[PDB]
RNA sequence: CGGGGCGGACUGUCCCCAGUGCGCCCCGGGCGGGUCGCGCCG
RNA sequence: CUCAACCUAUUCUCAAACUUUAAAUGGGUAAGAAGCCCGGCUCGCUGGCGUGGAGCCGGGCGUGGAAUGCGAGUGCCUAG
RNA sequence: GACCCCAGAAAAGGUGUUGGUUGAUAUAGACAGCAGGACGGUGGCCAUGGAAGUCGGAAUCCGCUAAGGAGUGUGUAACA
RNA sequence: GAGCAGAAGGGCAAAAGCUCGCUUGAUCUUGAUUUUCAGUACGAAUACAGACCGUGAAAGCGGGGCCUCACGAUCCUUCU
RNA sequence: GUCUACGGCCAUACCACCCUGAACGCGCCCGAUCUCGUCUGAUCUCGGAAGCUAAGCAGGGUCGGGCCUGGUUAGUACUUGGAUGGGAGACCGCCUGGGAAUACCGGGUGCUGUAGGCUU
């Protein structure tokens, strides 16, 4: 009839088998969840960066 | 069987220190937060807006985000054999400036300029740092006064 | 109708006293802590005599009891109603449950309160009592009577303060005579050399 | 010899009339206090239902009002007149403040009307010194300290010096 | 005793101050957090206020930012060197808060070098203005009152430190409700009543009533105005040449420290072997007192 | 463990009684570390 | 004269659902090249300000910035 | 009596023996034995039917003394 | 040591309590996130962004209740 | 050496009582025509300048309470890991590392940022 209810014994040898990775960080995290207002002016930052480039490559000359 | 109320189990973790109740201090509002920089998760409980959750007390991310009262982090939680990176919404009475990321980009500044004085000086000196040394070979002086005799006390019944 | 003290002689539980979550707690045995001569002064009694427990375990209010009525009647005996004061210094602040058998069975075991008992502690005094120095003897007698109440193992110890107070008893006089001490009943009050000088002035006239 | 800056003063007069319930005679008590102070009181409601006295929450019971200044002088005059300038001496508070009560108003120098009534009412004179109104400001609130305060011994010898009164040991 | 001492050891041990300049009355620690705190994805982006503080015989604004280390003032102006411009008497009024707003806003601009641009209303009248930026131009600089614990009903003082300093060039928030010359059963501003306050005509208006009715309480009242006879009838040039002169040379001059020999007036904190000595000879002295007898 | 000369403050010994710090300079005794230190011994 | 309650200074004994204080063991993060430092360019966001912030483009820096050990990363299908 | 878990024991006792702690007496004669004395006021007071040292309530002294409690027990109705 | 609707805990003093004045942010929207979690849903919550408003002199605050609870798929119906 | 305006940390800053305060200031203070609020010009708002440091405020004092920081308590309490250690148990000791809190006894009694004054 009754059983046992719960337990987390054994469990922590499961986890430690194929080992507790940390997350894979890598360069260019997502954009998701930043402020929609701040995304969007960067956006059109990107979009004009082709202007100045004449004066981008004079400088760097 | 327990509850699965948001607060439960935070009597104390949310509660304010002795003598450290009322008005929150402004210097607290004034604190810059970029993206990039690494900040602990307190969760003060005078403020209730933006409280994160019992599980990111004393925990430490990176923010990702800025809003008007609040950033956006990027805190590791440990759920069972896997650890996932949580983007949590926190309003910044609720964090601090993490000192150990100051401390270390002390140490990159101080690194670097040990580097350009040593290369235009002409010496190399140790940057890394290294473990506790065993210690050195010494003399100890008895400045003429032998060492003190100790022995163990007789045994009493003290109250 | 009491089980018998070996079925609640260990503190196997958490410390469970009478508050606002357990009603119904029957009044302890024991209600009288001192007795013998309580208003006699401070310096008219220099002797102090422990009963010491070296046990760690739960002593009922029952037993208390038998042991302050046992110590009361030989130190009435062979000192007299006024030669003495003795203070039981363990109070039954523990309750203990019983599971009551005639539903059956071990569902909702949870008991209701039986009684209460004084947690003790290896080097605890459970009984002091304080007399003059020539009734060294009866208080050893006495507390060793008293011992046959108790369920553990009890050492008598004759301490080194002075009576009922915290201050030894080889310089509790000359700090009474240098005012570092004050009378107040039983015991004394520690004056320190700090404060309103005002309360210095009513001393020293 | 003494400081200006310290002699005493009246601050407010403060007069009560706390009539048992409310209707016409609690009207006509708020008319008998505007006759006497030429000045519109306020009525006051009941902290508690207390059938005993026969009132309940929040019913009008009394009227009050209170009087600064050059008329609070006069009536406190009016007043000490149907009193004889005889105060007891328990009549002065450890504060500094004393009172006194009246049991007929016609007395007070105000004719009698036959559909108004026999009301009588508290006066309390509460004294003070120039600068006690630091306590009531807003900005940079302050308390008046030990020596600047008013002591009941200091309250009577103002009533005994000003208005020639005579203090009963009662 | 009869009654159990409330402030008693338990109560000092438990007692939790307020901050400083709560416990003075100072600051209203509720209002300064929405008042100085910038949104966070502003960053280091100051937010500026207007402080207007009028006392018992002065009246300061200032132009302060909130930092961590503490405020930062970067433009102040009294009310008490009003006297090098124009009025010399009858600071701490409505006319002479108008002024003060109008130099410190004068003051700031000249220290960004935003004169030319920026002048402000210049012909005073009491209607609303505001500032409007100048394309191809630098911004209007623009700041937010700070009342402090001043009861903001219509005609405070510091609405009238408000209006010098929109007139004057910066760009601060504010509606017409507060102004002299509302009126609140109407619901309508007045604009030409309020002209007449910041010109000082309700202070004109009260000098000749008095003249008429009782020359004692004149004297008693304006005192200082018979003294460098200031008359009703030229108050109003007279702020108006302030104003002028305010326009024309807004620029604060320190006065150059005087040389001072170095006075301690107040008396010293009294050291440990002092205090030691003190209840020495405060216990020696009772003996001596005693056996005396 | 202390000695000299000027400024404040304290004491129910007040006669110009007694005692305590502080700021500048002149001396004295003791302790420790650096010193091309300098010598002598191992 | 005496006993209560009251107040004051003490005194005995306690708390899973009390607490000023407060461990040990424990939990998170950091210990660089995706870093540091220079210049410049873009922005409709922000704005006293060539102001802030973010992004982008060039350049120079390697003593590879604790110990110890180990070769890692990643996908599909899947039984019990 | 005889070896983790583990398969049987407690309070309390012992003039069995062993070690330890504290104290006391003693050539000014300990201790134990054997042998003498163990007195007067006073059969002290209050208690009662009788309580004389010895059912009890209080007192608790003095002289002679080497010493002898106005009493440690047995005993008597009380004595003895 | 009061009060904040209620259970308890947290929090709160020119507050978050009390009294007034004006109001309807308890409204219209798209995503993201947190909580339970399988990292599914519901519920609840957090931070934004775009409208239209309220209030205040303004900074601001407000898309319900100071926080932790107060609730509900497919199919069908009904309204917009 | 101080003060004012605005503050940061939020008692080493608070609380009780006493003493002193030069100059500016800050206040108390005088009045209700206007602006604006009241039962009450007490508060608030406004217009002032005869008087006063009495109060607030500042500084100092008190074998002051509190607070802050040390010593002690104490290598004690508790504790990581270990043993075919002891003990009928309850519990205790040792090894290996970490290590408190009262009482009690000392010392201290705001630092400071920006702007602007006074101080022969
Ligand atoms: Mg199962
Ligand atoms: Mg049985
Ligand atoms: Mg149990
Ligand atoms: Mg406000
Ligand atoms: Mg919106
Ligand atoms: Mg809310
Ligand atoms: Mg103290
Ligand atoms: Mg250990």
């Amino acid at each position: 009839a009754k059983s046992k209810n719960h337990t987390t014994h054994n469990q922590s040898r499961k986890w430690h088998r194929n080992g507790i990775k940390k997350p894979r960080s890598q360069r260019y995290e997502s954009l998701k969840g930043v402020d929609p207002k701040f995304l969007r002016n960067m956006r059109f930052a990107k979009k004009h960066n082709k202007k100045g480039l004449k004066k981008m490559q004079a400088n760097n000359a | 069987t327990n509850t699965k109320g948001k607060r439960r189990g935070t009597r104390y973790m949310f509660s304010r220190p002795f003598r450290k109740h009322g008005v929150v201090p402004l210097a607290t509002y004034m604190r810059i937060y970029k993206k990039g920089d690494i900040v602990d998760i307190k969760g003060m409980g005078t403020v209730q807006k933006g409280m994160p959750h019992k599980c990111y007390h004393g925990k430490t991310g990176r923010v990702y985000n800025v809003t008007q009262h609040a950033v956006g982090i990027v805190v590791n939680k440990q759920v069972k054999g896997k650890i996932l990176a949580k983007r949590i919404n926190v309003r910044i009475e609720h964090i601090k400036h993490s000192k150990s990321r100051d401390s270390f980009l002390k140490r990159v500044k101080e690194n670097d300029q040990k580097k350009k004085e040593a290369k235009e000086k002409g010496t190399w000196v140790q940057l890394k740092r290294q473990p506790a040394p065993p210690r050195e070979a010494h003399f100890v002086r008895t400045n003429g006064k032998e060492p003190e005799l100790l022995e163990p006390i007789p045994y009493e019944f003290m109250a | 109708g009491r089980r018998p003290a070996r079925c609640y002689r260990y503190c196997k539980n958490k410390p469970y006293p009478k508050s606002r979550f357990c009603r119904g707690v029957p009044d302890a045995k024991i209600r009288i802590f001192d007795l013998g001569r309580k208003k006699a002064k401070v310096d008219e009694f220099p002797l102090g005599g422990h009963m010491v427990s070296d046990e760690y375990e739960q002593l009922s209010s029952e037993a208390l009891e038998a042991a302050r009525i046992c110590a009361n009647k030989y130190m009435v005996k062979s000192c007299g109603r006024d030669g003495f004061h003795m203070r039981v210094r363990l109070h039954p602040f523990h309750v203990i449950r019983i599971n009551k058998m005639l539903q059956t069975g071990m569902r909702g075991a949870f008991g209701k309160p039986q009684g209460t008992v004084a947690r003790v502690h290896i080097g605890q005094v459970i009984m002091s009592i304080r007399t003059k120095l020539q009734n060294e003897e009866h208080v050893i007698e006495a507390l060793r009577r008293a011992k046959f109440k108790f369920p553990g193992r009890q050492k008598i110890h004759i301490s080194k303060k002075w009576g009922f107070t915290k201050f030894n008893a080889d310089e509790f006089e000359d700090m009474v005579a240098k005012k570092c001490l004050i009378p107040d009943g039983c015991g004394v009050k520690y004056v320190p050399s700090h404060g309103p000088l005002d309360k210095w002035r009513v001393l020293h006239s | 010899k003494e400081n200006p800056m310290r002699e005493l003063r009246i601050r407010k007069l403060c007069l009560n009339i706390c009539v048992g319930e409310s209707g016409d005679r609690l009207t006509r008590a708020a008319k008998v206090l505007e006759q006497l102070t030429g000045q519109t009181p306020v009525f006051s409601k009941a902290r508690y239902t207390v059938r005993s006295f026969g009132i309940r929450r929040n019913e009008k019971i009394a009227v009050h009002c209170t009087v600064r200044g050059a008329k609070a002088e006069e009536i406190l005059e009016k007043g000490l007149k149907v009193r004889e300038y005889e105060l007891r001496k328990n009549n002065f508070s450890d504060t500094g403040n004393f009172g006194f009560g009246i049991q007929e108003h016609i007395d007070l120098g105000i004719k009698y009307d036959p559909s108004i009534g026999i009301y009588g009412l508290d006066f309390y004179v509460v004294l003070g010194r120039p600068g006690f109104s630091i306590a009531d400001k807003k900005r940079r609130t302050g308390c008046i300290g030990a020596k600047h305060r008013i002591s009941k011994e200091e309250a009577m010898r103002w009533f005994q010096q000003k208005y020639d009164g005579i203090i009963l040991p009662g | 005793g009869f009654v159990k001492v409330v402030k008693n050891k338990a109560y000092f041990k438990r007692y939790q101050v307020k901050f400083r300049r709560r416990r003075e009355g100072k600051t209203d620690y509720y209002a300064r957090k929405r008042l100085v705190i910038q949104d966070k994805n502003k960053y280091n982006t100051p937010k500026y206020r207007m402080i207007v503080r009028v006392t018992n015989r002065d009246i300061i604004c200032q132009i302060a930012y909130a930092r961590i280390e503490g405020d930062m003032i970067v433009c102040a102006a009294y009310a008490h060197e009003l006297p090098k411009y124009g009025v010399k008497v009858g600071l701490t009024n409505y006319a002479a808060a108008y002024c003060t707003g109008l130099l410190l806003a004068r003051r700031l601009l000249n220290r960004f070098g935003m004169d030319k641009i920026y002048e402000g209303q210049v012909e005073v009248t009491g209607d609303e203005y505001n500032v409007e930026s100048i394309d191809g131009q630098p911004g209007a600089f623009t700041c937010y009152l700070d009342a402090g614990l001043a009861r903001t009903t219509t005609g405070n003082k510091v609405f009238g430190a408000l209006k010098g300093a929109v007139d004057g060039g910066l760009s601060i928030p504010h509606s017409t409700k507060r102004f002299p010359g509302y009126d609140s059963e109407s619901k309508e501003f007045n604009a030409e009543v309020h002209r007449k306050h910041i010109m000082g005509q309700n202070v004109a208006d009260y000098m000749r009533y008095l003249m008429e009715e009782d020359e004692d309480a004149y004297k008693k009242q304006f005192s200082q105005y018979i003294k460098n006879s200031v008359t009703p009838d030229m108050m109003e040039e007279m702020y108006k040449k302030a104003h002028a002169a305010i326009r024309e040379n807004p620029v604060y001059e320190k006065k150059p420290k005087k040389e001072v020999k170095k006075k301690r007036w107040n008396r010293p904190k009294m050291s440990l072997a002092q205090k030691k000595d003190r209840v020495a000879q405060k216990k020696a002295s009772f003996l001596r007192a005693q056996e005396r007898a």
